[PDB]
């Protein structure tokens, strides 16, 4: 058995597996590993496609989604929510602190301000830059 | 999107999933990422699997529950993710649609630790860090 | 092979059926008929747990949602949806008229009204009345 | 919730779900209804499913993917049904919870037209019209 592993999508996730390692080396939870795995490039407002710094829906805003899994079947969900930076953490909240594995939009901010987290604004200028340069290509 | 996978010391399995999503997208729309047997899925006597690409497609087929079955049915790692991406290109097909206007990979581990990835188009990598250190690998894809 | 044949869940199902078999047993398209069948349902207002008269949220948000699949992969979902009376129809909207498979919350909305769909007060007296004794035994604030 | 599957004359199969949700759930939550390969599944080569109940535990186990590939498999419908409920059973009980809390059914059509279901408990009935009429029918549950 090759353990401890982790797996993780695209060159940015080189950096993430550094960070998820720092717990799975230590014999941490392969659940907190991937948590603080991801939430690196959630905070990283030079990954855009991922929390901070990701590019917006054609209207300008920034919705996230994200859900986690454990080791026994349970699971959280968070779907277009805007201005919370880390929704992987929003979705391990949902798991372990409410009776339902999904929450999407309004519903979902809400319950992440009852949570702690707090409201940022995650439209970088240079993802407004580019977006408002998609607005002239594409006339919409 | 970022996807993660890890099995730790106890051997015990989980993944996280999270992404902004299709740059200017509807809004309101919702793509595989945050959807529990598309973007991720996990079971810990079987294995885990998490998906990136056109979230659409990975919805469509249940891309992730399908990786983990085929484990869970005997396949490696790598040949689940294989298959799986085989079912993508044969639907893509069966719709009247253009593989290479379609980019699909799974990346997948097993309860022995053992890993796999697979997508549709060359050019997607991803990172896989044991006791043998960090390091950037390349799968297999379909289009050739 | 035993066809045309449709299944549905609960007894409300029976009486759906009758819908889904008006298209079935004229040789209409499955996805005509499980639309038209599950429809009937999303437009009776004393079928509380779908579509109008649908008991709210802890809030009192009547929220819906619905998803539909083809014979060919094609797919449209939408969810948390407010003040459409039929989430199915905009699902099948998704599915035909976007590059999309699942619109949620505000934005659902606004692709319904895209196209033509009705903004309407999904929630009855019957259903807000009961919502509001939830309230006094639950002890919820909203 | 009702979630509906139908095989018509050309022999195609396709399937609709929709749901106000669970009475008084948190504002923003979303179950199995919306939710393709949870609440819904419909693969014209094999046959289609539809599931209804709690929804978390349809999300959870990825349930009508799993029934209908359990009819790829070579379960019929009324099999595949039963081997997805016992699955939620299986997971009801690694989690520590009471299985008289959830309740989960499961209906199914294969390509040939043949039908089953399946229930975690009873109380649960459908309604299936083919050319002999319409019916309500009672399937087999597992908490007795
Ligand atoms: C199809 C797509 O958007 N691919 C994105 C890719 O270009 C980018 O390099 C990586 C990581 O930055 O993210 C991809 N995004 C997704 O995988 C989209 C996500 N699966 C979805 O919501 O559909
Ligand atoms: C858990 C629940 O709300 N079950 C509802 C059941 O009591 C009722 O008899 C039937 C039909 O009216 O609807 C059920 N609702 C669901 O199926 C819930 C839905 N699957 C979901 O959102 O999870």
């Amino acid at each position: 058995t090759n353990k401890p592993i982790v797996l993780s999508t695209w060159n940015f996730g080189l950096h993430a597996n550094v960070e998820a390692w720092k717990v799975l080396s230590k014999g941490g939870k392969a659940l907190d590993a991937v948590e603080k795995g991801v939430r690196l490039v959630e905070d990283d407002p030079t990954e855009r496609s991922v929390g901070y710094g990701g590019r917006p829906d054609r209207d300008g805003r920034v919705t996230l989604d994200a859900c986690i899994m454990d080791e026994n079947y349970n699971i959280g969900s968070v779907a277009c929510m805007e201005h919370i930076k880390n929704p992987i953490s929003v979705a391990r909240a949902v798991m372990e602190k409410t009776p339902h594995v999904m929450l999407v939009g309004d519903g979902a901010l809400e319950f992440a301000l009852s949570q702690g987290f707090k409201k940022e604004n995650l439209l970088t200028a240079e993802s407004e830059k580019e977006w408002k340069e998609w607005l002239k290509t594409s006339q919409y | 999107c970022i996807g993660m996978i890890a099995l730790d010391a106890q051997g015990n399995l989980s993944g996280a999933c999270t992404t902004s999503g299709m740059a200017y997208k509807m809004h309101g729309r919702v793509g595989d990422s945050p959807i529990i047997g598309a973007g991720l899925f996990v079971d810990n006597e079987i294995g885990a699997a998490t998906a990136t690409g056109h979230g659409e497609e990975v919805i469509r087929t249940v891309g992730t529950h399908l990786v983990v079955e085929l484990m869970n049915q005997g396949r490696t790692p790598q040949q689940a993710c294989k298959e799986a991406v085989e079912r993508i290109v044969k639907i893509v097909n069966r719709r009247g649609k253009n593989l290479k206007d379609i980019q699909v990979g799974f990346i997948a581990l097993n309860k022995k630790g053992e890993y796999g990835a697979y997508c549709i188009q060359d050019g997607f990598n991803f990172a896989v860090h044991d006791q043998k250190g960090n390091r950037l690998e390349t799968p297999g894809f379909a289009l050739k």
